[PDB]
């Protein structure tokens, strides 16, 4: 329909519509009965209590997608052809685009095959030139992503503090990047956002944690999420190991936002911030969150 | 789809034959002074061969000898063009070029 | 969603070509006179390395672009010719993707103009000439380099080894940035035989 | 425009198969590629092929077209956006009457022709242990005769099977009859299961209004200056053919006509015939078109 | 006449040539081909000399179905078939009606 | 659905090939006057093309 | 397919027996000055045999001995040209050669 | 259908096409449904992660190809002759070509009868005189073959550099296989052509190992397959023991190629180099892709 | 798509080496004496910068490799040097793996 598109951008940078105005257009269309494509899947945790089992936690889960697409054309040479690129869009090690596009905007799911497609009818596909591939790929990360939003700020002064406007409008927490020139003592902020999972969730409400002196040309990034290392310069030296012990907290959980505050000192050149907060949603499109 | 596009399509290469394409597999309406070319290209952009189409009253015509054609490899690109008088191209059919021959 | 779409940093790159194969290739855009004005002609005669050229069994004035651009302004091309005879070979920097506006250096090779200048070109087989011509003599195998540099809006030529600029240029009216980032080669002769060709050419982002 | 010229209707292209046979013959037998004889355009039956005689009135002579088809569903549309049709399967059956060698060899499976009469001509045909799977070729042939020009049209399957047999009822006032299902198969050697065809002075007639090749509208004839003898020998007749623009030669549909019968005798089919010296005029019309043709007679 | 039987067949039937005499064969594809036709099913009521034309317009019909056809002494060969509309996505509906 | 909303609709883009929307597939009652425009944006909302 | 492609194939030989084409399967409107060439290849394309045929107003006719398709094993490629009078050859049929005989 | 060819060469050497142009002329055709058949069996693993589960690098598994076939004549005594040569055709120890012709070429691959096939019908076979033979095969080398490329590199100078065009037109990588002669010092390239399956991608870029110094006699084959021992010498040589901890690493990744160099020395009579590239698909038909 | 894109072979390369923070660093690789024959030296005596030399409490000759490879035949090496006393050193370049062939 006109109110839901799906599109996929192969590891080589091919274009396909399988779904929504132009579908086909390729040669490629999606069949119905597409399955973990929605919801991230999530599992939920229990353990035993006095009556019956008691809430533990939730984990999320890798998406499973098992889906359908026809690739079809009237002479099998160009046929061939169609199947041909449809198989080169696709690999084990690097990941491939999936888009869906609603009037919530377009919102795009990393995936990569879980294992071999399933292709074609029990003949040979040359008979109909009009087959169906069975495609069984997987996304490690299980949200949906929008491109992040990205913030810069720049100062000439020694010592100097600026505030950034943060708000996390989806359903799932996000985890915040920084990038961080030097020289300088930069101090960002770790805010808990009212988040309980350490038992901390109001005393580190207004949490600061500075990083480690950076000495000239040792720019750093400074990455929350967990699937990469905090720290890490572009000089390749081990700031991290530097820092004591330290690390980043807590991610900016939803419906929760302010202006979170970052100071720079000991920075005679004058130094510059930039934050970049992600977007991810579990579902290809949702009205957004407050 | 406010704008129409090409056709994809295929070509067939043999070598020591002749490469061509019967008019009654373009036939359309095309007035004097209508021209049509068609362009070979490689995956960097790079044009393997270009050759232009006799255009009839009601037919294209393409005809090339196989020494013409021996360099463009199988998977090569194609684009075919019909320029009308006093208009700018169109891409009629786009599409690959396989080479259906005894291989070696 | 995106705050600012930016240009990607492109790096530095690199490229060669040798004219040993059989035919020009698809990396060599014809330009001027159309597909298939490129030929290699072998030289056996002298007993040298084949070069890139007009096919003059129908053509004597033949351009060609190279497919890709540089990814920065100033540029170095470095060419190693042979001389077969009279004529004039045009290493085409800051081209446009027609070859419309760019700089060059233009190796004439006759008998009372044995010379090189600096062109501004007019279309890909058209150009005009700035400031004087300084004499220069070439020889099979001779190497040349060719570079332009943006900081000084230069362009600049130097022969064999040493680093004195053997013909220079400043401050010539030709659009730069994206879009005219495009080299190439030109050659143009009277008669229906090899002048001055190219044997070797390498380019190079960047001085 | 009104609705006549835009339904443009035409009953002559309805053609009924007033007369219709069946022709049969064994799997070694060449393929009918076309019933026209390339001589003078009649109806050529290829050697091998043997009619099965009479068959029933009423139960005619059905052939059974039947589809296999897939709707190709997308996942943003309701409806199928496509349907493949994957086989087409082509049966005919007719009940026939006579009880002849072909006729009981097809009913039955089985290759009659070591079968050697008895003293007083009996004859006993035991069905085969196992059913054998024999295979034929099959040629539909029916005649539309109007005006005295008939249409043939006709079905070649170049690959026939028996595929079932009714129930046959035995009446004390009705003849046995045989009513044979026949299905057909693709033959890889002439490339199809079945084809259909049209032939005939009538069909001649019709081409051009079916939209066949291009309308009849130029009358051209052979070389105009063809040289006789009035002598007997090898050059005393010439023949002419009239053909149109469409490259169909339409000599039996025009009329040969001469000016000058004395130095050129014509005959019907196109045949003059050198009788004195000198020149003679040989027209054939058709309709509106005519084509004109200068014969020069020598004694 | 031609069209109808591209239709019935499935094939198209524009390269037959006629034999020297007329003659046409018109062989069955390979494998059916899938082609899809416009379909204007246009009827008129004569009303006092001011017809009704009453019409269904059908961008896109494939052969869906043919029935089995009967050869009798009596009567002509029809052919009767089935066509399926489907949707249009230039025109974006399958089938329409009007009036005039 | 109150109000009148665009519908979500592709565009086809080929290079050599003249850029071209038919009129027969934008429709409608246009009285004199009436001025349509086609604009081009990039990710960023830099307009990188504009047509009337 | 805009472009005239061959016709994938297989020919059969038999050790003792004449290669034979019947002419009844190669129709088509073959004009005076029409020829056929026949030619069988190995793996690295080292001809094996060329044959002309026979051709006639609607036919073209393949006989040869066989010592002369000795020489050619199972596996051989072949392929079919038709070349019309002031034309280039075109290639009707290409494929493989397969021997249906008592193997050794 | 004229575009696919599908032949088997028995292991006696026997010819048998079983569908496409020629298809039953041995009697034998190819039923539908035949599985695993098209893309080569590829298993992902997966580590958990903070996500839930992470990419940890993939397996091809051993092809499983279960099909079947007709054997048919019109009598039964021929149809015993084909059936039995059509089960002489196989067997277990060793392999059959199974080749796969299509406008793309012509790819072989290498199978063997997994389990005892499953013949006929329920009934005798004598009866119809047409049965169906199932069978189980496997394919231990799972990629779909083409023939190897072999280059002759030939010198009778003691000291000479060559440059051997190799390029990798398929999906999968192949290793590289080189006959040497002796005696003589041979250095081979050992190019990673930007593999980080040792953390050196770039470092090894242009990487060149040099083989040890080979005596009279000792003609060597180094084949950088992991399947095979890297160095075999002809006459029993232990040549690999005075090689110090070298090997061949790296294979011709899917994309790439180059002149890679061979250098010889110390070679009082010469030397030959016999270069052998395979040329190994997922697939029996595919597009050439780069 | 190899228009649009650089591969990492055809890119130029540009490499600098310092040594004014007293240490080796990842990107040089001792040759022919091994691991551990390369150090810093001071010069702190005369305003100087610290220099890359043998670790002359091993060794009197050393040599050391750039980690990864120039993408290009030619190539421009710059060297601001220190004459502290009597020795050779060699700038090599257009050198193998191991560095067995080299100009310098």
């Amino acid at each position: 329909t006109d109110f839901l598109k799906i599109e996929l951008i192969g590891r080589d940078g091919s274009h396909w519509v399988l779904s929504g105005p132009g579908m086909g257009q390729q040669g490629v269309t999606l069949n119905p009965n597409l399955q973990q494509f929605y919801d991230a899947p999530v599992k939920t945790l229990y353990v035993p209590g006095p009556f019956g089992e008691e809430y533990a936690g939730k984990r999320v889960q890798r998406r499973e997608i098992v889906f359908s697409v026809q690739a079809y054309d009237e002479d099998p040479d160009t046929w061939s052809t169609v199947d041909s690129l449809w198989r080169w869009a696709w690999d084990y090690d690097e990941e491939s685009e999936l888009r869906v596009s609603t009037s919530d905007g377009t919102r795009f799911l990393k995936v990569r095959l879980m294992e071999e497609p399933k292709p074609y009818y029990e003949k040979d596909p040359h008979i109909t030139a009009d087959n169906p591939i069975v495609m069984t790929v997987t996304a490690t990360f299980p949200y949906w992503q929008d491109e992040p939003e990205e913030l810069i700020w720049t100062t000439l002064s020694t010592e100097d503090m600026t505030r950034f406007p943060v708000r996390n409008d989806g359903d799932v927490p996000v985890w915040l990047k920084w990038t961080l020139t030097a020289p300088g003592l930069w101090i960002l902020p770790d805010f808990s956002w009212g988040n309980d999972m350490y038992s901390r969730g109001r005393e580190d409400l207004g949490r600061t944690v500075a990083m480690p002196e950076l000495v000239a040309g040792e720019h750093v990034s400074v990455d929350s999420d967990p699937r990469v290392q905090t720290l890490i310069a572009v000089n390749g030296m081990p700031t991290q190991n530097r820092w004591k012990g330290n690390d980043l907290l807590y991610p900016l959980m939803p419906g929760k936002g302010a202006e979170i505050p970052v100071q720079l000192k000991n920075a005679p050149e004058g130094g510059a911030c930039k934050l970049t907060r992600p977007r991810w949603y579990s579902r290809p499109w949702s009205r957004p969150g407050v | 789809m406010l704008s129409t596009g090409p056709i994809m399509e295929t070509l067939t290469l043999t070598v020591g034959s002749a490469f061509e394409i019967p008019g009654w597999k373009l036939r359309g309406e095309y007035p004097a002074g209508t021209t049509s070319h068609l362009v070979f290209t490689d995956a960097a952009g790079g044009t393997l061969g270009e050759f232009e189409g006799t255009v009839s009253a009601k037919e294209i015509h393409y005809l090339q000898a196989p020494d013409d054609v021996k360099n463009i490899p199988h998977g090569a690109n194609f684009q075919l063009f019909v320029t009308y008088p006093s208009m700018q191209p169109q891409c009629l059919y786009f599409g690959t070029a396989i080479r259906k021959e005894p291989r070696y | 969603p995106l705050s600012t779409v930016v240009s990607p940093e492109d790096s530095a790159v690199q490229y060669k070509a040798n004219f040993v194969g059989q035919y020009i290739g698809p990396m060599w855009k014809p330009m001027g006179n159309g597909w298939g004005s490129l030929g290699i002609h072998t030289h056996a005669l002298i007993s040298e390395a084949p070069s890139m050229g007009p096919n003059y069994s129908l053509f004597s004035s033949a351009a060609a672009r190279w497919l890709w651009s540089m990814n920065m302004d100033s540029v170095t091309i470095v060419v190693r010719v042979l001389n077969v005879g009279a004529g004039k070979f045009n290493v085409i920097v800051c081209a446009d993707y027609q070859m419309q506006t760019y700089l060059g250096i233009q190796f004439e090779t006759g008998i009372s103009n044995n010379k090189v200048h600096v062109i501004t070109g007019d279309g890909p087989l058209n150009w005009g000439y700035q400031g004087d011509a300084v004499n220069n003599t070439t020889a099979n195998g001779d190497v040349y380099t060719i570079k332009y540099n943006d900081l000084l809006d230069t362009i600049s030529c130097y022969k064999g080894t040493s680093l004195t600029p053997l013909i220079e240029a400043s401050g010539l009216d030709v659009p730069h940035g994206e879009g005219f980032r495009y080299t190439g080669l030109a050659w143009n002769t009277a008669l229906l035989s090899p002048g001055v060709e190219p044997t070797a050419w390498e380019a190079k982002d960047g001085v | 425009t009104d609705f006549y010229t835009i339904k443009d209707a035409q009953a002559d292209l309805a053609i009924a198969p007033l007369n219709l046979t069946v022709l049969l013959a064994p799997y070694s037998t060449t393929p009918a590629t076309t019933l026209e004889s390339p001589t003078d355009g009649s109806l050529a039956i290829p050697p091998g092929y043997k009619s099965v005689g009479h068959f029933e009135k009423q139960a005619g002579l059905t052939l059974g077209n039947e589809f296999d088809s897939k709707d190709i569903e997308a996942y943003g549309e309701p409806e199928p956006i496509r349907t493949i049709i994957n086989k087409r399967t082509t049966t005919f059956d007719f009940a026939m009457y006579q009880n002849q060698r072909n006729v009981l060899e097809l009913i039955w499976t089985q290759d009659f022709s070591n079968i050697q009469p008895s003293e007083f001509g009996g004859i006993v045909l035991e069905a085969p242990k196992v059913p054998k799977n024999i295979y034929y070729r099959a040629i539909l042939v029916g005649m539309d005769d109007r005006n005295d020009r008939p249409i043939w049209l006709y079905w070649l399957m170049p690959k026939v099977k028996l595929d079932k047999l009714d129930n046959q009822t035995l009446n004390d006032d009705n003849v046995i009859e045989y009513k044979p299902t026949l299905k057909a198969f693709r033959d890889d050697v002439v490339g199809y299961s079945v084809a259909q065809g049209f032939a005939g002075p009538g069909w001649r007639d019709l081409v051009a209004t079916a939209g066949f090749g291009e309308a009849l509208t130029a009358l051209t004839i052979t070389p105009g200056s063809p040289t006789v003898t009035v002598a007997t020998g090898a050059s005393h007749t010439a023949q002419l053919l009239v053909e149109g623009d469409n490259g169909i030669n339409y000599t039996p549909d025009v009329v040969f006509t001469s000016s000058a019968p004395d130095k050129a005798s014509v005959s019907a089919a196109g045949l003059v015939t050198g009788v004195a010296a000198g020149s003679a005029t040989i027209t054939a019309t058709k309709g509106a078109l005519t084509a004109t043709a200068t014969v020069t007679v020598t004694a």
